[PDB]
This record gives structure tokens, C-alpha cells and sequence, in this order.
RNA sequence: GACCCACUCCCCGGCGCCGGGGGGCCCAAGUCCUUCUGAUCGAGGCCCAGCCCGUGGACGGUGUGAGGCCGGUAGCGGCCCCCGGCGCGCCGGGCCCGGGUCUUCCCGGAGUCGGGUUGCUUGGGAAUGCAGCCCAAAGCGGGUGGUAAACUCCAUCUAAGG
RNA sequence: GCGUGAAACCGUUAAGAGGUAAACGGGUGGGGUCCGCGCAGUCCGCCCGGAGGAUUCAACCCGGCGGCGCGGUCCGGCCGUGCCGGCGGGGCGGAUCUCCCGCUCCCGUCGGCGGGGGACCGCCCCCCGGCCGGCGACCGGCCGCCGCCGGGCGCAUUUCCA
RNA sequence: GGGGGGCCACGCGUCCCCCGCGAGCGCACGGGGUCGGCGGCGAUGUCGGCUACCCACCCGACCCGUCUUGAAACACGGACCAAGGAGUCUAACACGUGCGCGAGUCGGGGGCUACGAAAGCCGCCGUGGCGCAAUGAAGGUGAAGGCCGGCGGCGCGCCGCCGGCCGAGGUGGGAUCCCGAGGCCUUCCAGUCCGCCGAGGGCGCACCACCGGCCCGUCUCGCCCGCCGCGCCGGGGAGGUGG
RNA sequence: AAUGCGAGUGCCUAGUGGGCCACUUUUGGUAAGCAGAACUGGCGCUGCGGGAUGAACCGAACGCCGGGUUAAGGCGCCCGA
RNA sequence: CGCUGGCAGUCGGCAGAGCGAGAAAGAGAGUGGCGCGGACGCUACGCCGCGACGAGUAGGAGGGCCGCUGCGGUGAGCCUUGAAGCCUAGGGCGCGGGCCCGGGUGGAGCCGCCGCAG
RNA sequence: GAAAGCGGGGCCUCACGAUCCUUCUGACCUUUUGGGUUUUAAGCAGGAGGUGUCAGAAAAGUUACCACAGGGAUAACUGGCU
């Protein structure tokens, strides 16, 4: 996601500023050089970035380099990426609501009969 | 750094007293004896201490040299001022201002040195 | 930080969140000091409203 | 830490956070999952749809080990072997293709979800999906079946 | 009474569970007791290995584990008979034997035979009479260098055969794996009914001739 | 930081000997009293003996 | 049974001798000078052996609060008894022994299995286990193969003795 | 039934009070009990004036110590989550490759596989040269300036003391 | 426009339409009070002490807890005092928050080596749990494509078939960031560097709304492709719909 | 169009689910301090000034104070005027 | 409560003391025509400045240098020249929970701060 | 109906019913467990058999011999309003 959000036109030779953590994503083969400022960088992402040839800064280093944050691209992770957000919204067992229910386990006989089948009762 | 170890010692130091809605410090080189970042006598690279002499008369002025910071045996230089009440007040002020040695403690050093000389007078 | 622990299986020293921690020397550096506005250290207390009438 | 709990701030308040009118009685609606059909039906239908009834066939002596088939997508296909396996084929000129044994890494079926880098592979797997074998043939490669 | 949103939980605390509570406060006490018993046994059998008899190379059943290999209970009688070791003498020299095991394959059989040969090459056998050596036993220079083995005897390690990056041939590029899987599944599913329909076709058409 | 000084090995008479050891990188690890307190107050409960009426 | 190869050492009981457990006794150093108290175990000091011992600064007692007053504590510390194990020599006994390839023979647990029905039990669902009654076996047999039944192959054990 | 000895309740002494049961909130007043160890009322800095007293000021000399140094770039060291090189030596790791050795199928020949090298790659450690950058979590000697101390010289229109 | 009193009006030198620094000195309806003004008393009877001991007066003032629409109630509990006395622990789940590591993470079970029954270590002890893949009752299946050239078929487009190149969607809103028409004064214009602002124009984070796309189940319409078994075989397309 | 105001959005969540009174509208009843509705405001959950007294009426809602002025009420005496 | 306000500029003989003012932006660089002196501050979890506001049952949240008992650290803490406890017409602090001193009684142990636990 | 069109019940506003079980219908449908064939059985999908206390327990009395937790949320006295 960092590669795609810094691959956009116009934003070359800029510092990607991350407040969270830069984690490695292993389903990508080529890493270009990147000037990175983050609170934390994981050990295998750090190796890939430094082998690509970029720099990894901390926030005091960013404050020394660009005090006003010029030539920077602020980035943030997907906030709805957590599993907690699939259980949120309109309640399950309501028409047109694709909300994940809370089950002790998933399977054939775990909440699949009365509110889910047109055969047994009704379907929302 | 001084800020870094101040964030450790600001609340859980052994020199700290918190009673009667006041806070202080029993630190050896804390002139004004209060718990603060500016007046803390051990976190800084350049500290000034003003203490009474071992015998009845005189004022001992202590500085911290820049070379041995992890070497507390030879870190502090000590001088003894057994003079009149005015030339010691010129001398300590010279030692701070002309040497540019931690210059925001000069009036605190003079006010401590006046109090030591007042305490070494005969009582009424 | 470049050589891993040899008697442990896979342990490294932890990374620093902040390399230069002496923020006094950070703040009174010419890199930061030029990109600041003028300090507004004048205290403006309240004005007793006299009746102009 | 009981000193951080709500009980220490509830000393002096008569009903202890539980109400003057409706008291903290013992079980005022039944015990456990009582009344799923009758008086907790609205909660059970508004939050647990499908909870009552029978669906599907029974299987008496089901052992989970027979249907063991762990899957790996093709975007994780190159993480099973080392990096010097991958870069040596990139610098290679004779067209030799490295062999990835996913049963050795602990996978049985290969599904094809992500991209593959433009270099030949020989994937040995117990099962393949159709898009998984076509993405390997399109990049140029072999899908070897093993038992 | 249920709250707004949550799981339907079934806690199994409806019996008198507080009577049968097993606490683990004697766990660091039983670890020391097991360690002292282990060291007392290791001192009791002084040149014999501390783990015990050697366990054979064994495949695991039940397809989740059929790729791994394991330590079994004992060497089979076929394996001991091929290796040339009597079954009532093998237990006296630290070879674990069970007679229940069968040998369906050849490769595991010869692997355990090689396992027995390599252990027999490593066995340092003391004389039954210490004052007088015998025929089938070790010499005096090996008994003074004979020590006690720590850990399992000849530990069992899962090996994987490394293969060269091979050049893909034209017939390997033509193999349709998914089509082969689907047609093999269909031919396994439809084998009996096809043979029965062929039997009916041969039975209805032979009535025409007679 | 990254600068590792050269600590001197002292003899049993109190004076410095000729041996110098470079400072290990462990001494430049971050200082986290909150994590030290969290580890200490959770690991100090592990030596406790049970009490009950 | 025959053909070959290979064994001269296993067990117990006494006689006598060789290096963990229980018990008993003991093992360092201040009551040193000033001083508070009703009594000190308090306080101050003991130089350049930084009072003395420390592998002993756990505890308890002693007229408050003691490493050095006492019992103790530390120590691969000592001394003195008793019991047992681990071994050697000898006597009186036993035991008079094996492995491999062919050849000829032999081989199994019954009012039990199993079936019906009844009742209890189990997660076991056309019956998981147990028991009562009735029926009641077979020997290329019998049991199991988590849906009752027929046919046909397979796989796997050998119940009703210890 | 004897450490400490609370409250409820009671006796007595002392003080105060009393016909709207007692008690209470606000606001004062009076009388007591003690306290301020009250009862001639704060000191501090500078300057001026008047009576005194010191072994005394500034400036110079010697010695010690400290600070700073863009000593534009003084000599020498140390470090680098710095970067390149090498007729360099080494350890870990690799799903990058490949002379002896056990065992195996077929005649000491001939093929697969268990096992140590050997090569390759990555990282790290230690020796070499180069710059870069740091010594403000990490400096030494000379030199320059400034400050302080001690000892001289200062013989008092200076400085200090009440 | 022509021929006595108040004006925050007081330059010189032109072109031309209408006919950039003077110093001083004081006063004060001016960014919240000062006096550079005073007087009495004070050592055995007086000074100060709001609070706390007692008493007096004026005004106010019904006994608390609880249930209740409503309690001072002729509603219940209560003579008085001391001590004890009531949302705890375990398990499970949800959500928030802090820490560590991070597509991984976790030794909880086991093993090694006074406090210490602690702490440390294991990695071919990561078995195993949870997460990384869903969907179907199940057999099972299992998460972008587009363009071009050549060939075959249908009657210029489509389908199938081999080679090349491009490549993980778009629209609207969107913190932040990028460019810069022009400009931010000292005697006057050109004039480079360092900054600062800015009309307008862009790449657009997270997130939301929407339109597309892909995976599994199911329905409808259909034409094709594969070979070791040519088949009640296997694989695909288009359009809705359930997860 | 005027007037005024920073908005939008997501989790977790206690208590409650006996109510009562008043202007106006209004059902049953001879009527009720009766029973039952609509709207708004109250009481409940709330003290304060006034209605002598007082759940709901009139005024007005509350941090601790000094000065001034009022509301609803009042101004012979209790009792401020 | 809000201004998601202000202060690291204590920038001193290596000095020049400022950002309250109706009007987007620099007290910018270069290029040509004696006397050795200057209050306080800043526990940044700190300090300071402007406004507006303050009812409360059931209930919820936050802050307690409020209180009790025990544990790990720490006060070169207190103590037979008198600890805990108890009494008090004594002096006080804090809105309050409560706390600190003085007198008496008593005769042996007790407390403050940083965390932990009930 | 010539066609435009109209019609997937009644001109509109009522005439009706979950899970579990049973029964019928539908597919060259899935499973029936080590495999194959055939009955049987279990599934998937759509109707029905019914809960009228109609969001759906399977249910007669008596107590002056009586018992408990409560209620002035509720009667039999007085007192109130009328
Ligand atoms: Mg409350
Ligand atoms: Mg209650
Ligand atoms: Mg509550
Ligand atoms: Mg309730
Ligand atoms: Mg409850
Ligand atoms: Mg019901
Ligand atoms: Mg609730
Ligand atoms: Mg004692
Ligand atoms: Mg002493
Ligand atoms: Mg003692
Ligand atoms: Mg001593
Ligand atoms: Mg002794
Ligand atoms: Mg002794
Ligand atoms: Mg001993
Ligand atoms: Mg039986
Ligand atoms: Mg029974
Ligand atoms: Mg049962
Ligand atoms: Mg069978
Ligand atoms: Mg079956
Ligand atoms: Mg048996
Ligand atoms: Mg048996
Ligand atoms: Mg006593
Ligand atoms: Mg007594
Ligand atoms: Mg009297
Ligand atoms: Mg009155
Ligand atoms: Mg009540
Ligand atoms: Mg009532
Ligand atoms: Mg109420
Ligand atoms: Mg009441
Ligand atoms: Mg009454
Ligand atoms: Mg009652
Ligand atoms: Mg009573
Ligand atoms: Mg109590
Ligand atoms: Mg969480
Ligand atoms: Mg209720
Ligand atoms: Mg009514
Ligand atoms: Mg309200
Ligand atoms: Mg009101
Ligand atoms: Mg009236
Ligand atoms: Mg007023
Ligand atoms: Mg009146
Ligand atoms: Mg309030
Ligand atoms: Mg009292
Ligand atoms: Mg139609
Ligand atoms: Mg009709
Ligand atoms: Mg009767
Ligand atoms: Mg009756
Ligand atoms: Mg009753
Ligand atoms: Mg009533
Ligand atoms: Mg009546």
C-alpha cells in the first residue's frame, strides 16, 4: 500500500510520513527506494527498504529535516481493516444487512435455520 | 539525554519529597532544592552547586566538567571561597557569566551564596 | 543492532522510536529556528470598561 | 486491582448502581438462554438469525483429519522457497525453472489469487484449482500433481 | 436475560464443578520429582543411554500427517529377521521390539534394517564377565571411552530431497492438472454404475442371439 | 544513540588496568520504566503462595 | 527327526571381607571504653590489621530493638553407634541348556458368541455399553469396519482363561 | 479475671442556664478556658555623614584547576542503526550447486541414495587504504583567550568589618 | 456659482481636468489605588483570637432510612453505645484502552540448567490454538483483465486457437502535500540567492456514497473446447439472484 | 429569502418500562380529589419570592459573597413597605 | 467548559532585549548607478492569559497530597531523652473526605513518597 | 379480443398460522461412511396436516384443617370527594 500510494504521479522524491507502523507485505517482489518516516518499522520491512536503498527516519529526524513537513505525503492504514467492523452496522436478522453475527463456531448447525432459510420460517 | 532521564526521575526519584501540597528535592547539586528540569543537579551536563564549607566559614562552589560524564569520581570540581560577602558574589557571577557555564542559574547561585553567608554569621 | 544474539535463538536489540532525544539541542537548532513565527509573549489582561458616557 | 473498580466509588450510594424502583433481583428473566422462543424472541431474531431448527445431513463418526487440505494462494507461492532461489532464476539465462514443493511447506491445494512474477515455475501440489493452473501456464510453468 | 449484541454461550457449570477442581500448584514440584527420577535412572544404567532403547523409523497415518516421520514403539520381527537379530536377544542390547507391527512397504522395511545395522555398528558391548572377555563383544580400548548418550538414540529427523531447477519440457507444459483431477474424480465416482450398465447392455443384447 | 565508548577494566586494588572493553550495545537500549514496571509487577506475582479460608 | 554352526557360565542360600538412612556429642567473633535506662540488645568511638569473625549478617532466647551473651546458622566440618545397599573370595547346592536352513506333524477358551424382546445407560443417533427372559451357533470360522437389509470383494484383529 | 482502658450509662466538683419538650441553620453579643511565651513594635539593599578596627583593594609575578576554541582546515586517538575498495583472514545461515564414504539393484567394473569437505550467495567479526561525519548518551597533549583558587608584591584617599 | 464666528485648513516649484525620522519640557476624566497623610493607647490589667466551651436574643426551622404519583405522617424499621456486616472469585464472550511483536503471534504442556514453588533457556520441542479464504445440506468448488498480430469457423463483427505488449477499476467529496500569475518598502531602478504569502491549477491518505469487476450456491438462455479411459465424462460463456 | 447556530459520524452503555397534576379540546358517568384520551408545560428529579398553611398555582429555576434594581405579590399591627 | 489559546526567546561584551496590530507576506543577504552589569520564571503531567457557564432523583464518568491492611522499592526516615492506641474549654490547614502540631495518658513499635494487592 | 390491450384470483378495505415431527410432489440431484450394485434411510426445494390464549405449554376440582412470599398496585370498617 505504501508502494501504490507513493507510485502516484507528481509525488516523486517525497517523504512518506506514517504515524502508525510500517509492516512488511510479502506478496510483492520489487521494492523501489523510499524515504520513510514512521514511529515503528518492522524488522523484515526495514531490511527490504534498506536493501532497496531508501532511508528510514524517526519523527525527530523528520522535524530536523522538514520542520514544516514540506515534500511529505501523509499516509494512514485502513481504519476499517479490523475484524471488529464486520459485526457493526445494522443488525443481522434484518432485511438487507450483511453483518457478521457473533457465533461460538461456524458450521452447518450454527445459526443457519430459521432466520436464514425460506424453508424454515423466513429469510430477511 | 537530560530530558530522557528527567522523564524517569520526575516522579520516582529517591530525592523527591511530596507533602503539605509542596514538592522538593534533596539532591546534592539542586540549588533552590526544588524538583524541576532546570534546577535538577544530576541530569544535566553542566551543573552548578553552592554549599557551605566543611568548617565554619566559606562557601564551596562545585561545577561538573564536560569530559567525565560516566565517571562520577572525577566529574565534579570544587573550589572554596573564604572571602568577604561581596567579592564572592562577584566571583561566582564571573564563574558563571564569563565562562558561559549554564547561565540561567547565576542569580540562583548568588541567592544561595548570600544565604550561606547569612547563616554563617553569629545569631542574635 | 546489526548482529543478532548468538546464545538466544532469534533475538535482536529493540528499535528506537526516537534517535536524538535531546530536544533542547533539537529545538535550538538553526534548522528549526528559522521556520518559526515570532513569539507572542506579551500578556494582555482584561480591560476595565469605563463608561464613555 | 480492586481499587480501580466501580465498587469503591459506589460506597454511600444506597442501590449500588442498580436502581431504586427495579431492584437487583436474582433472575428476573430466567436463567441463561431461557425464553428464546417466548420472551427473548425479539433479541434472538434481531441478533441470532437461524438459531432454531435443523439444516443438513448428519455425519456420525466425523474425523477432521480426512478433510485436511490447507491452501496457499499464488501470491504466497514465492515465499515458501528462499530468496536466492528466486533471484538466481531471474539472473539465470538457460531457462531452468525452480521447483516449489508446497506439500513440504505444508499445503495441499494451490489456489490462484494474486499475481505471479514473470519467471517460470514448477509447482508440485496435491490439488490445483483451474485459475491457479492457468496463471502458472500463462506465466509459463508446470503444474505437477503429487499424491 | 440477554444484552443487546453478543454470543449465545453455553457454560458447562451446571454440575457441582467446585468439588472436582484440579489446581496445578504442585506442577513445579512434580517437575523436580520427574527430573530427580530421570537422573536416578540415568545413574542406575551408567553406560546405557538415558532415553532407553532405540525406536524405529515410522510413518504416520491419517492424511494430515502422512508426510511426516516419527519414532515408533518397536522394530518388527521382519526387520529383525532381515537384520539378523534374534527377537529375545534384541531387548537385552537396547533394541525396542514390538510384534504387532507389520511391513506393508519395502522402503520403510529396508530403512529400519539400515537403522538396525548402523546402531549395531555403534553398539559398544561390555563382557558379561568383567574379568574375562568373550567372543562377540567390544575390546578393552572402547570400554574406557564408552560414555552415556544424552537424548534419543539416533534422533529421527525429517529429510526432504532437494531437486535442481529443471528446464520445463513441452509435455509438462501440456499437462492439465485440474482437468485430470476432475476426470479422475468422475471416473472414481462412476465406475460401478458404468460396469453395471455395460453388464445390462451385454445381457440384453445376448438375448437377441438365442 | 550509536556511539559506543571504551570502558576501562579496573583492578582489584581500585586503579585502572590496561584492559579496555567497548561498551555493549545493550546499554544504548531505550529506557521504558512503564514496561519495566509492567513486567516487574506481573512477574512478582508468580512466586506467591495460595491462601484461602 | 536329520544337516550344519556355536556354547562353557546363569540363579539362590549361608560363612567371612571391601567403600545412603537414623541417632548422640561438639566446633568463629566485643559483654571492649564513654554514655541513656528500672533493665540494655539503644547512641557515640575503637588509628595506618579502616574494633573482631564472616563458606557463619537465617531465627529464637536473654530485664527495650544483639552477627560477635547463649542455643543455634555456614561448612564435599569432625568424632562415636546402628541399619541397609553396592561387591569380592569360598562352601553346600542346583541347571546339564543354544542358533540357522529344509522335511514331517499340531494348533485353541459354548447356555459363550450372535438374534429377538424388555429395562437402565451412553455423544452413540433403525439400539454405545450392561442386565433379565426366550432362541441359540459356526470353523476358508467369528468379531469389527459409527444408517436397517441382500449380494460381492477387501482391510483388521482373534472374544467367551490369567 | 490485675497491659493499654474508648463509647453508651452513672456519681461528684467547677462554670453557665432554665414556664412554649429537647436539639438545630444563619447572624451577632456577653462570659469563660487557654494561646500569641504580646504590652513600645518589621527589617532588607544602595548612598551620604560621624566615630573607630584590620595585615586589606586594584594592577603585576609564580603555581594549580576549570570553561570555550570556525587552532578558517594544530597533532594524535576512539566511535559510527556511515559509505567504497583487498595478490585479506574467520564464523552463522541458504529450498544456489557438486572428491572420498556407509548401504542398495544388476556384472574389482556399473547406477540411485544416507554422509563430510569443496565452490557460490547473504549477514556478521577481525586486519588493511580512502573519504564522510561525530566525540552534546562517546577525548588526550601543546597553543590562544577568559574565569576561579592558593602563595608573593602591594602599606592604604583603595578594600572590608561591626 | 458672482460681486462676526468656527475650520483634524496654513508649504514652496511645476505637468494636469473641472472655472516617509524636528527635538525637548511638563499637565492629565487616558491600558483596575494610592498618600513623598495623620491620631490615640499600651507589663499584673489590658490588646488580638473569625473557628472551639457555655449562655442570651432575632429570623428560619416537622425525624431519619425506605417503598411510592404523593411521607412530618394516624404507612413499616429504629431505646443507646462498641465491634462485625453485604457486587466478590473462577470460567466464557463482547467492546474500549496500554504494551510487545507483526502476516504472523503465543510455550500456557514438556524438557535443560535462603529468596528460588522464582528467574533464564529450548526452535527439527510451534505439536497445537487463533489469524492468513470463502461458500454449499453435500458431493465439491474456491477470489481482474484488456489490446495487437497470425490461423480456423460463423456472415464487417463474433467465437475458438498460438505468439507479443500494456497492465489491479472508475466517479464525487476529501485532512495533508506539489507547482506558481503576482508580490512582501526605507533615497532611486535593474538585478542573483535565502525565506514568506498567494489568484488559479494538480497528485490525492483514511473514510463515506455510488457504479463496475472477481469467488461459492441457485435459476434462465445457449454455443463451443479437451482426451487414457468418447461418456448419464470433464471444462467453459451471457444475464439475474442468495453468502 | 429572513433570522440564528460549528457540524457530521461510529462503538459500548446504565437506569426506566406503576406515574400524577394544570389551560384548551374531549369520551363514559347525575357527579366525584372518578375512570379514559390529544397537545403543551410542570410535579416526580426542584430548592427560592408570593398564594397564612401547601407536590402541581403566580413569578422565577439554584456555585460562595458585597452593592443596586425588580417580578408575582403587597405596604393599619403581627410584618419589611 | 471553550479559545483543539500563549510560553523551549532565560536567544547577554561570541549582547542588543520586539511581535495588540484595522488591511496575504522579511526589523532578509549580498550585486550595479571608561564602568564586566541585566528581578521572577519552565514540578511543559508545569506555568500563564481571555471569555462563557454552574439545579438534580435513578444512573454514568472523572479527580482525590481522602482513609484502612499487607508486599516490592525508597526516605544514611521516626523511636525507652518515649512508638502504636486513647483523652483534650489548646493552635491551625483543607469546599470536603480528612490531616498536621501542643498538653496529658501509655510502655514498644511506627510512618512519608513511587508502584503492587485486597 | 379484429386489435390496442387486459389478466398471474374475487372492484378496494378482513376471511388466517413458526420451529420439531409427519405426509405428498420435483431432479438420469447429494450422502448412506473401506469400495461397488440394489432396497431402505438421511438431505435440498415447494404445498399440506396446527397451535382461535390466533409470534404458537400437552392440563379438572376443593380446602371453614390450611401454609408461605407479599400487596393498601386490590375488596370487606371508619374517614375523605360526589
Ligand atoms: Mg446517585
Ligand atoms: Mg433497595
Ligand atoms: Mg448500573
Ligand atoms: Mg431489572
Ligand atoms: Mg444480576
Ligand atoms: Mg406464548
Ligand atoms: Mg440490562
Ligand atoms: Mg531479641
Ligand atoms: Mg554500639
Ligand atoms: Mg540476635
Ligand atoms: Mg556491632
Ligand atoms: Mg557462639
Ligand atoms: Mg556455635
Ligand atoms: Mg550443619
Ligand atoms: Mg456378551
Ligand atoms: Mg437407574
Ligand atoms: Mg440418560
Ligand atoms: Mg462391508
Ligand atoms: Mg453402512
Ligand atoms: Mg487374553
Ligand atoms: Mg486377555
Ligand atoms: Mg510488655
Ligand atoms: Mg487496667
Ligand atoms: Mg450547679
Ligand atoms: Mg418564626
Ligand atoms: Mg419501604
Ligand atoms: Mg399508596
Ligand atoms: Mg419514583
Ligand atoms: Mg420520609
Ligand atoms: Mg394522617
Ligand atoms: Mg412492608
Ligand atoms: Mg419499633
Ligand atoms: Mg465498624
Ligand atoms: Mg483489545
Ligand atoms: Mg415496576
Ligand atoms: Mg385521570
Ligand atoms: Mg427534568
Ligand atoms: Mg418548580
Ligand atoms: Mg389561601
Ligand atoms: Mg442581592
Ligand atoms: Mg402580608
Ligand atoms: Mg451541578
Ligand atoms: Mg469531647
Ligand atoms: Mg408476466
Ligand atoms: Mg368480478
Ligand atoms: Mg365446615
Ligand atoms: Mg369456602
Ligand atoms: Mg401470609
Ligand atoms: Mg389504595
Ligand atoms: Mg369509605
Amino acid at each position: 500500500r505504501m508502494i501504490r500510494k507513493m507510485k502516484l504521479p507528481g509525488r516523486e522524491n517525497k517523504t512518506a510520513v506514517v504515524v502508525g507502523t510500517v509492516t512488511d507485505d510479502v506478496r510483492v517482489q520489487e521494492v523501489p527506494k523510499l524515504k520513510v518516516c514512521a514511529l515503528r518499522v518492522t524488522s523484515r520491512a526495514r531490511s527490504r527498504i534498506l536493501k532497496a536503498g531508501g532511508k528510514i527516519l524517526t519523527f525527530d529526524q523528520l522535524a530536523l529535516d522538514s520542520p514544516k513537513g514540506r515534500g511529505t505525503v501523509l499516509l494512514s492504514g485502513p481504519r476499517k481493516g479490523r475484524e471488529v467492523y464486520r459485526h457493526f452496522g445494522k443488525a443481522p436478522g434484518t432485511p438487507h444487512s450483511h453483518t457478521k453475527p457473533y457465533v461460538r463456531s461456524k458450521g452447518r448447525k450454527f445459526e443457519r435455520a430459521r432466520g436464514r432459510r425460506a424453508s424454515r420460517g423466513y429469510k430477511n | 539525554s537530560a530530558h530522557l532521564q528527567w522523564m524517569v526521575v520526575r516522579n520516582c526519584s529517591s530525592f523527591l519529597i511530596k507533602r503539605n501540597k509542596q514538592t522538593y528535592s534533596t539532591e546534592p547539586n539542586n540549588l533552590k532544592a526544588r524538583n524541576s528540569f532546570r534546577y535538577n543537579g544530576l541530569i544535566h551536563r553542566k551543573t552548578v552547586g553552592v554549599e557551605p564549607a566543611a568548617d565554619g566559614k566559606g562557601v564551596v562552589v562545585v561545577m561538573k566538567r564536560r569530559s567525565g560524564q560516566r565517571k562520577p569520581a572525577t566529574s565534579y570540581v570544587r573550589t572554596t571561597i573564604n572571602k568577604n560577602a561581596r567579592a564572592t558574589l562577584s566571583s561566582i557571577r564571573h564563574m558563571i557569566r564569563k565562562n558561559k557555564y549554564h547561565p540561567d542559574l547565576r542569580m540562583a547561585a548568588i541567592r544561595r551564596a548570600s544565604a550561606i553567608l547569612r547563616s554563617q554569621k553569629p545569631v542574635m | 543492532w546489526r548482529k543478532a544474539a548468538s546464545l538466544k535463538s532469534n533475538y535482536n536489540l529493540p528499535m528506537h522510536k526516537m534517535l536524538n532525544t535531546d530536544l533542547s539541542r533539537i529545538l535550538k537548532s538553526p534548522e528549526i529556528q528559522r521556520a518559526l513565527r515570532a513569539p507572542r509573549k506579551k500578556i494582555h489582561r482584561r480591560v476595565l470598561k469605563k463608561n464613555p458616557l | 486491582p480492586s481499587r480501580l473498580r466501580k465498587t469503591r466509588k459506589l460506597r454511600g450510594h444506597v442501590s449500588h448502581g442498580h436502581g431504586r424502583i427495579g431492584k437487583h433481583r436474582k433472575h428476573p428473566g430466567g436463567r441463561g438462554n431461557a425464553g428464546g422462543m417466548h420472551h427473548h424472541r425479539i433479541n434472538f431474531d434481531k441478533y441470532h438469525p437461524g438459531y432454531f431448527g435443523k439444516v443438513g445431513m448428519r455425519h456420525y463418526h466425523l474425523k477432521r483429519n480426512q478433510s485436511f487440505c490447507p491452501t496457499v494462494n499464488l501470491d504466497k507461492l514465492w515465499t515458501l522457497v528462499s530468496e536466492q532461489t528466486r533471484v538466481n532464476a531471474a539472473k539465470n539465462k538457460t531457462g531452468a525453472a525452480p521447483i516449489i514443493d508446497v506439500v513440504r511447506s505444508g499445503y495441499y491445494k494451490v489456489l490462484g489469487k494474486g499475481k505471479l512474477p514473470k519467471q517460470p515455475v514448477i509447482v508440485k501440489a496435491k490439488f490445483f484449482s483451474r485459475r491457479a493452473e492457468e496463471k502458472i501456464k500463462g506465466v509459463g510453468g508446470a503444474c505437477v500433481l503429487v499424491a | 436475560a440477554p444484552s443487546r449484541n453478543g454470543m449465545i454461550l453455553k457454560p458447562h457449570f451446571h454440575k457441582d464443578w467446585q468439588r472436582r477442581v484440579a489446581t496445578w500448584f504442585n506442577q513445579p514440584a512434580r517437575k523436580i520429582r520427574r527430573r530427580k527420577a530421570r537422573q536416578a535412572r540415568a545413574r542406575r544404567i551408567a553406560p546405557r543411554p538415558a532415553a532407553g532403547p532405540i525406536r524405529p523409523i515410522v510413518r504416520c497415518p491419517t492424511v494430515r500427517y502422512h508426510t511426516k516421520v516419527r519414532a515408533g514403539r518397536g522394530f518388527s520381527l521382519e526387520e529383525l529377521r532381515v537384520a539378523g537379530i534374534h527377537k529375545k536377544v534384541a531387548r537385552t542390547i537396547g533394541i525396542s521390539v514390538d510384534p504387532r507391527r507389520r511391513n506393508k512397504s519395502t522402503e520403510s522395511l529396508q530403512a529400519n534394517v539400515q537403522r538396525l545395522k548402523e546402531y549395531r555398528s555403534k553398539l559398544v558391548l561390555f563382557p558379561r564377565k568383567p574379568s574375562a572377555p568373550k567372543k562377540g563383544d567390544s575390546s578393552a580400548e572402547e570400554l574406557k571411552l564408552a560414555t552415556q548418550l544424552t537424548g534419543p538414540v539416533m534422533p529421527i529427523r525429517n529429510v526432504f530431497k532437494k531437486e535442481k531447477a529443471r528446464v520445463i519440457t513441452e509435455e509438462e507444459k501440456n499437462f492439465k492438472a485440474f482437468a485430470s483431477l476432475r476426470m479422475a474424480r468422475a471416473n472414481a465416482r462412476l465406475f460401478g454404475i458404468r460396469a453395471k450398465r455395460a453388464k445390462e447392455a451385454a445381457e440384453q443384447d445376448v438375448e437377441k442371439k438365442k | 544513540a550509536c556511539a559506543r565508548p571504551l570502558i576501562s577494566v579496573y583492578s582489584e586494588k581500585g586503579e585502572s588496568s590496561g584492559k579496555n572493553v567497548t561498551l555493549p550495545a545493550v546499554f544504548k537500549a531505550p529506557i521504558r520504566p512503564d514496561i519495566v514496571n509492567f513486567v516487574h509487577t506481573n512477574l512478582r506475582k508468580n512466586n506467591r503462595q495460595p491462601y484461602a479460608v
